[PDB]
């Protein structure tokens, strides 16, 4: 995340981060007792989800860890266009809910009209760090006919923009799968966006959750 | 020629492990792939960038 | 009836 | 805080998941779907 800055140490309890090999790879959002989303890109065998973490680099009292033991990967995602850019991932056993491990409501409607929201991560700052401290910053909304004016030909109704005019902050790499969260519901997963990262001309383009409530349902259901 | 180009983190921002070949090292390096598009220099494991490009 | 009433975060959030 | 809990939205029909502060607010706010189900499902 660009142009952030630390979050409090209580306000992300919906935060997963995803590893392979011992390091980060993506962001993830706990939504239920056994289930993480994520980006359909941020898909590879034998993932490890860490939540309730805070600062990536040291063990923490309220970190819960877990095997990933079934990835579901949304079966109409297509990587060359970005489209349907979501997966589901299963927890080896429930979460135990603490004041730092809560699910995210999803957002449901994809009318709801709070547009003031914020981003957060462990993904790559202004200046190409990457921080142990998990970042935060707020954004707002951007209509779907700016979205699609700045990438034109490459927004679909399942994609969300989203930024900042006065800074530029945004998402980076190492964020994807993180939330878009407004009104304290998930609105997005961070998918795409500008490089370099920074919204000053460009939003970041997000996975539109509201589209993606019977899919998400039916899966969790078996 | 497909070696000689810049890593390419492309446009989604996940944080994979990639190789590509440095020019000026003479050899393979690692760098972070977002996960979509970037170009041909961009290989799974050192030893494969080294077998294409070295 | 409380059923109808809007969620509530209340003040301490 | 930020606590998960339910009210029922008459909107849907059916109960919904909020993040509650721990204090105050009104009754609609239930610890458990099952729980708001059984008092204001239909």
């Amino acid at each position: 995340l660009v142009h952030g800055g630390p979050c409090d140490k209580t306000s992300h309890p919906y935060q997963a981060a995803l590893y392979t090999s011992g390091h980060l790879l993506c962001g993830g959002v706990l939504i239920h007792p056994l289930w993480v989303l994520t980006a359909a890109h941020c898909k590879k065998p034998n993932l490890q989800v860490f939540l309730g973490k805070h600062n990536l680099g040291q063990q923490e009292s309220s970190q819960e860890q877990s095997s990933v033991v079934r990835a579901v990967i949304h079966p109409d995602y297509d990587a060359a266009s970005h489209d349907q850019d979501i997966m589901l991932l299963r927890l080896a056993r429930p979460a135990k809910l603490s004041e730092l491990i809560q699910p995210l409501p999803l957002e449901r409607d994809c009318s709801a009209q709070t547009t003031s929201c914020h981003i957060l991560g462990w993904g790559k700052t202004a200046d190409g760090d990457f921080p142990d401290t998990i970042q935060c910053a707020y954004i707002h909304l951007v209509s779907r006919e700016e979205c699609e004016h700045a990438y034109p030909g490459q927004i679909t109704q399942n994609m969300l923009c989203a930024g900042d005019e006065k800074y530029g902050k945004d998402s980076c790499q190492g964020d994807s799968g993180g939330p878009l969260v407004c009104g304290d519901h998930l609105r997005g997963l961070v998918s795409w966006g500008n490089i370099p990262c920074g919204s000053k001309e460009k939003p970041g383009v997000y996975t539109n959750v509201c589209r993606y409530t019977n899919w998400i349902q039916k899966t969790i259901q078996a | 020629e497909v070696c000689s180009e810049q890593a390419e983190t492309g446009p989604c921002r996940a944080m994979i492990s990639r190789w590509y070949f440095d020019v000026t090292e003479g050899k393979c390096a690692p760098f972070f792939y977002g996960g979509c598009g970037g170009n041909r220099n961009n290989f799974d494991t050192e030893e494969y960038c080294m077998a294409v490009c070295g | 009836e409380v059923c109808s009433e809007q969620a509530e975060t209340g003040p301490c959030r | 805080a930020m606590i998960s809990r339910w009210y029922f939205d008459v909107t849907e029909g059916k109960c919904a998941p909020f993040f509650y502060g721990g204090c105050g607010g009104n009754r609609n706010n239930f610890d458990t779907e099952e729980y708001c189900m059984a008092v204001c499902g239909s």
